[PDB]
């Protein structure tokens, strides 16, 4: 049931998690957004950390993954994403949904 | 002929993670519309 | 693992797939959107089906779940959102995201 | 404690579909941005 559900989010939302584990810096995720002429497909790979900061809030990383993207891809990317989701970011906690729908109206471009 | 004429899915990009370790960061306080 | 998960898409994607079940129309999920001065929240709960229609093409029903809301709640729901929102619908599998962003956008106004 | 300082969750919604059956809809192409 629960991969039923994850495929729904994936056509309802266009994003997938695709792991969740906890290490030495805090709870982490494995996340890919977009969507898939058949040539025309915009996504990002990228991990997502909850981590916690000063005063024991949570703050958000942000962290790209763009190491197997090949030139074109990155083109595109750049063309239609702003130039801060290219590098590591911090983000409040409160911002996280912001965030989400800042990458998904720039893929959906 | 699935793996070759079905609709692509964002499954398959668990293997872009592969190598990537999570152990400087710019920051925002918050995205525009 | 999956609750966890679950729980990132309700604060990535303020949305959440409560459970999902198959029955003699279809594929269906119940599903609440939305986000939670304490008091200022705007969700909506919805049915969200999978069906075959004409030619063995899946279409998508919405059925808004109206029944235990408020006279408050709806008229705040009102003020937000489009009156479309307010009756089952039909509407192509293509246009599922475009489904989802306008409720999202409707609810964080 | 906890059911009434924590924070309200979109879990707590399942109560919302408790009668409700899935058994005439308005046909509409795509949704604006």
């Amino acid at each position: 049931n629960s991969e039923v559900i994850k495929d729904l989010y994936e056509y309802l939302c266009n994003v997938r998690v695709h792991k969740s584990y906890e290490d030495d810096s805090g709870l982490w995720f494995d996340i890919s957004q977009g969507t898939h002429s058949s040539d025309d497909y915009s996504i990002m790979d990228y991990k997502l950390g909850f981590v916690k900061g000063q005063a024991q809030v949570t703050e958000v990383i942000y962290a790209p993954v763009l190491k197997q993207r090949s030139t074109e891809e990155l083109y595109s990317l750049q063309s239609k994403l702003p130039e801060y989701l290219f590098e590591t970011l911090s983000f409040p906690l409160s911002s996280l949904n912001q965030f989400y729908n800042k990458i998904a109206k720039s893929l959906n471009k | 002929n699935a793996p070759y004429f079905g609709r692509p899915s964002l499954k398959t990009r668990a293997k872009q993670f592969e190598g990537v370790s999570s152990k400087n960061c710019r920051r925002i306080e918050a995205f525009s519309d």
